[PDB]
């Protein structure tokens, strides 16, 4: 699609792995990003990673081993910023 | 989505819904860690 947004959630004691809690394309993707900005959630553009997550990891599913390294990197950025 | 927890809680309220309520876009984004976009 034109726009993709993947919302990732990782919280010690709640999630054993990062969880795709929301996903969206097009209007729904733009929505996610606007709400992210409102709630001061970091937003990072990574086109290959966004595309691969969208295709492979569905809403409510934990990420799989192929995504551990790239997603963990972003989670670490978020922890740093928080 | 079109259903928010407050609609359920408001339906009940004295009395109050004790059990927790799913799953709104807003609730999910608010607690989220990072958004990855294309």
């Amino acid at each position: 699609p034109t726009h993709i947004a993947i919302c990732l959630y990782y919280k010690l004691g709640e999630t054993p792995l990062p969880l795709v809690i929301e996903t969206g394309k097009d209007a729904k993707a733009l929505q996610i990003i606007k709400l992210a900005e409102l709630y001061d959630i970091p937003v990072i553009e990574d086109i290959p990673l966004a595309r691969s997550l969208y295709k492979n990891i569905h809403k409510g599913q934990y990420i799989t081993e192929d995504f551990f390294e790239p997603v963990a990197q972003l989670i670490r950025i978020a922890i740093d910023l928080d | 989505g079109s259903h928010m927890a407050s609609m359920s809680k408001d339906e009940v309220k004295r009395r109050r819904l004790h059990s927790e309520i799913s799953g709104s876009l807003a609730n999910n984004i608010k607690k989220s860690t990072v958004i990855v976009k294309n």
